[PDB]
């Protein structure tokens, strides 16, 4: 309940990609799931997307981190990617279902 | 008027050419100055412990 | 190597006569250094006092 | 004090080579580094903006 | 016309591969160690070749050669000491080389993470056959000890063991045959790393964020190269205080005595860099499951890749990961001191921990730890 | 040929007593023009080119634009 | 590696072990040829009269 939402923001500020100005969606590993997935993203999550990752490499690029009240909060990090991301699975998963028989 | 560093710059750091042999020249004037120096910084700590410093008691 | 029999030629070493003889230089000192030659280290002056 | 001397022979010119190597490294090192910040004060200065036309 | 540079096959190569490469922006001085580590290898070329011009391979005139190397020979000594510290600081750019892969989820790289665990391997062969050329007391007994280790492959152990001796034990035979392929190793390890390179650069680079930065890729020659060249002159200052004042810190002085195959030197140990690879060698009572041990504990990197069960690939933004790294760090730090130290009642009791927990979070604590950090990031 | 019409010889005399003070005729410009050789063009080039720091603007697909240190480079040579 | 769990798999699996098979007795005469064995070769009849 309220104990694992606290612990899930504590984890979400100790994992310091908010402090970049990043989002969940923006540090996933880009396999080829997540390739595809942003591939279908809107032209406008793309362009975000885009420039917030290359705002944090240059902020790290720099070794400094963004301005306490710049840092992404917890309660308004949009998972954007999740659904695109899901779909794709759902997809694979659907093609592995059928090359099983 | 001209800084000594826009004076170095305009007549030997404008041109790659002369940007060579400044180094080079300086290289050579270097490597004896700082041997010099460098030798004589060693010796004076360790003075009287080297055989150029105690040769001439047994020397001749 | 006809081709390169022109007056144009002619202008172009002229123009870059200087700048292979700094390099010629360059290549002079630094074997000179390089293999401290000490038939030109001999005249030197500060250079002379090591040997 | 003889047998350091005969385990290492080449104790003084060790000492000697590395006090120079201190010396030129002590001149070295900030001075390479300075080359690099001098190169990478394009990147460490540059500012990035986000004009999007919408 | 074009340019020479992006035209000329060679100078297409080189400039797709030092001069026009794309690069992240951010990687860390973290990422010079791989340069470094190319630095080495060359250095270790070279030295080592200056080596070769007054060693001689018997055992009758081994020790005798090296110490005219020491002696005689006009910085010999200058030359001998940068080839023994040269290889330790190799196995200590090696060592960060790898931590680096792991911590910044870099195994992602399947072909270059397989070709990297490959070129350990060779190195460490390379080193521990080199070790063996001084002939000294440490070298045959370091020597017999490992090379016996061999003895404990079932049905075959003692053929091969006898077969890569070229007798019956340690002699002039593995000598001479240690300095061969001791000479011939290191360019193999060039064809192995110029392989590495090409596979490399056919994904590029990966980053501290461990984020894709094809958006912030800037030219490799005009940061990349000074920047390397910085980390190579740092490294060169570390190397050259360890040539020039403490040139025996890290090697055992009992090397400096003539091999004595009927005497034991007080204490057996291998080279530091192996320590911790003996630790665990000793942690298992068993012969064949000490070895078995002993080569697991370098082929955990092959698994590493398969390992990842987090969402995101650099530890960057895993805090908990970030723990148990540097618990994995700090037990191989324990491995080395306990491979030091003798086998005794605090030591072995320690070791065997160590190793276990070494195991334990290579392969067990990593991945359930990533999966809980998935859970918390509602992944 | 610039000053072909009534438009472009009134548009030159304003431009110049706005910025010369003067309305330059066509024969001291063809006197200073003659001045020019090739000596007079290599001084002036490397004062005002080699070696200098260049403003630079890019827009549209200029990912292939080389990196400013790396234009700054080639805003002079080695071989010189 | 649940993809690689249906009945297809299993189909292929039945039609590739044949030749897997043989596969792995090429290399099991190989290796017993190659090495000499002898512990092999001492019951195949005219091999065994050598040695
Ligand atoms: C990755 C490459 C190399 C590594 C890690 C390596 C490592 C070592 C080590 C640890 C030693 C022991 C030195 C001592 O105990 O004093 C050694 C000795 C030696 N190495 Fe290398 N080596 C490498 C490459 C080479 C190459 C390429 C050559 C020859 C072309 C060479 C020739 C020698 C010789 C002759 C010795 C014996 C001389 C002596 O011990 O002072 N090595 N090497
Ligand atoms: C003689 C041995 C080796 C040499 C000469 C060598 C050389 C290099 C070089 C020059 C780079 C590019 C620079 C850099 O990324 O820092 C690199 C990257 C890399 N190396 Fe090696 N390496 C060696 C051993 C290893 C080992 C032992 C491993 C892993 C066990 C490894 C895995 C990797 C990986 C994964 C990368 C890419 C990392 C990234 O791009 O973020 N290499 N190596």
């Amino acid at each position: 309940s309220k104990w694992l939402e606290g612990i899930r923001k504590w984890y979400y500020n100790a994992a310091g990609f908010n402090k970049l100005g990043l989002m969940r969606d923006d540090t996933i590993y880009e396999d080829d799931d997540v390739k595809e997935a942003i591939r279908r993203l809107p032209e406008n999550l793309y362009n975000d997307r885009v420039f917030r990752i290359k705002r944090a490499l240059d902020l790290t690029m720099r070794q400094q981190i963004l301005p306490k009240e710049q840092w992404t909060k917890y309660e308004e990090d949009k998972f954007y990617l999740e659904p695109y991301l899901k779909e794709v699975i759902r997809e694979r998963k659907e093609r592995e279902e059928w090359a099983k028989k | 008027a001209p800084t000594l560093t826009a004076r170095l710059y305009s007549l030997l750091f404008r041109r790659t050419s002369t940007f060579a042999l400044t180094i080079a020249v300086g290289a050579l004037f270097f490597e004896r100055a700082f041997d010099q120096g460098a030798d004589a910084i060693y010796e004076h700590i360790n003075q009287g412990k080297l055989w150029k410093h105690i040769k001439h008691k047994y020397e001749n | 190597l006809s081709r390169f029999l022109g007056p144009r030629y002619r202008e172009l070493a002229r123009n870059w006569i200087p700048t292979a003889s700094m390099w010629g230089a360059v290549g002079a000192v630094g074997l000179v250094w390089a293999t401290d030659w000490r038939l030109i280290l001999d005249w030197v002056p500060y250079i002379n006092g090591k040997f | 004090t003889f047998l350091r001397w005969a385990s290492e022979p080449e104790h003084d010119h060790r000492k000697r080579m590395g006090l120079k190597m201190l010396m030129m490294m002590g001149l070295l090192l900030p001075l390479v580094y300075a080359m690099k910040r001098h190169k990478w004060s394009v990147l460490k200065s540059r500012k990035l903006a986000y004009r999007p036309p919408k | 016309m074009t340019n020479i540079r992006k035209s000329h096959p060679l100078m297409k190569i080189i400039n797709n591969a030092f001069i026009d490469l794309p690069a992240p922006s951010n990687i860390s001085s973290w990422w010079n160690f791989g340069s470094l580590l190319g630095i080495c290898l060359i250095l270790q070329i070279l030295t080592g070749l200056f080596l070769a011009m007054h060693y001689t391979s018997d055992t009758t005139t081994a020790f005798s050669s090296v110490t005219h190397i020491c002696r005689d020979v006009n910085y010999g000594w200058v030359i001998r000491y940068l080839h023994a510290n040269g290889a330790s600081m190799f196995f200590i750019c090696l060592f960060i080389h790898v931590g680096r892969g792991l911590y910044y989820g870099s195994y992602m790289f399947l072909e270059t993470w397989n070709i990297g665990v490959v070129l350990l391997f060779t190195v460490m062969a390379t080193a521990f056959m080199g070790y063996v050329l001084p002939w000294g007391q440490m070298s045959f007994w370091g020597a017999t000890v490992i090379t016996n280790l061999l003895s404990a492959i079932p049905y075959i152990g003692t053929d091969l063991v006898e077969w890569i001796w070229g007798g019956f034990s340690v002699d002039k035979a593995t000598l001479t045959r240690f300095f061969a392929f001791h000479f011939i190793l290191p360019f193999i390890i060039t064809a192995l790393a110029a392989v590495h390179l090409l596979f490399l650069h056919e994904t590029g680079s990966n980053n501290p964020t461990g984020i894709s930065s094809d958006m912030d890729k800037i030219p490799f020659h005009p940061y990349y190269t000074i920047k390397d060249i910085l980390g190579a002159l740092f490294m060169m200052l570390i190397l050259l205080i360890l040539v020039l004042f403490s040139p025996d810190l890290l090697g055992d002085p009992d090397n400096y005595t003539p091999a004595n195959p009927l005497n034991t030197p007080p204490h057996i140990k291998p080279e530091w860099y192996f320590l911790f690879a003996y630790a665990i060698l000793r942690s298992i009572p068993n012969k064949l499951g000490g070895v078995l041990a002993l080569v697991a504990s370098i082929l955990i990197l092959i698994l590493m890749p398969m390992l990842h069960t987090s969402k995101q690939r650099s530890m960057m933004f895993r805090p908990l990961s970030q723990c148990l790294f540097w618990m994995l760090v700090a037990d191989l730090i324990t491995l080395t001191w306990i491979g030091g130290q003798p086998v005794e009642h605090p030591f072995i009791i320690i070791g065997q921990l160590a190793s276990i927990l070494y195991f334990l979070i290579i392969l067990v604590l990593m991945p359930i730890t990533s999966i809980i950090e998935n859970n918390l990031l509602k992944w | 040929s610039h000053l072909d019409g009534t438009t472009p010889v009134c548009e030159d005399i304003g431009r110049s007593l706005l910025t010369y003070g003067r309305r330059i005729p066509l024969a001291e410009w063809e006197s200073r023009i003659a001045e020019v050789d090739a000596s007079v063009v290599r001084e002036v080039c490397s004062k005002y080119f080699y070696d200098q720091c260049p403003a630079v603007a890019g827009l549209g697909p200029i990912e292939q634009l080389p990196d400013y240190n790396r234009i700054r480079s080639g805003m002079f040579w080695l071989r010189f």
